[PDB]
């Protein structure tokens, strides 16, 4: 999983999952 | 009049109760932990939590409690990040699992 969240460490295969996730941190 | 800690963002689900709280670290129950990227998380350690789904596979990278591995944990209703499940990497550790719930993700404020 090459997409990583800098806030919590979540990792994703799909860019679009990352975007979804990052928004929620807002 | 409640014992419960709920998802700040949706407030629909109870995640844990005050009686789950324990001090894994003699840093007390809730200390500030810094992630590799400079985010500080006041993480509360509880034995049990519910209504949380896991993301990713468990990792030991930069684990705040050595011997344990972290797996991201989010609200099953809103998917908001709540904290991490911590799972021991060695048989001789105790407990074998707990949760670290980030303060800014729960109501009330602890
Ligand atoms: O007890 C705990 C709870 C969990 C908590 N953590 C860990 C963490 C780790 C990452 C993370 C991981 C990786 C993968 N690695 C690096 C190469 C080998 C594997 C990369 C690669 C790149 N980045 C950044 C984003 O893009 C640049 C990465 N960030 C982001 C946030 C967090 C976080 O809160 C903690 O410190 N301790
Ligand atoms: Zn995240
Ligand atoms: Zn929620």
């Amino acid at each position: 999983r090459p997409f990583h969240c800098n806030q919590c460490g979540a990792s994703f295969t799909q860019k679009g999952n990352l975007l979804r996730h990052i928004k929620l941190h807002s | 009049p409640s014992t419960s800690l709920s998802c700040k963002q949706c407030q629909e689900t109870e995640i844990t109760t005050k009686n789950e709280i324990f001090s894994l670290s003699l840093s007390g129950p809730m200390a500030a932990y810094v992630n590799p990227h400079g985010y500080v998380h006041e993480t509360l350690t509880v034995y049990k939590a519910s209504n949380l789904n896991l993301i990713g596979r468990p990792s030991t990278e930069h684990s705040w409690f050595p011997g344990y591995a972290w797996t991201v944990a989010q609200c099953k209703i809103c998917a908001s990040h709540i904290g991490w499940k911590f799972t021991a990497t060695k048989k001789d550790m105790s407990p074998q699992k707990f949760w670290g719930l980030t303060r800014s993700a729960l109501l009330p404020t602890i």
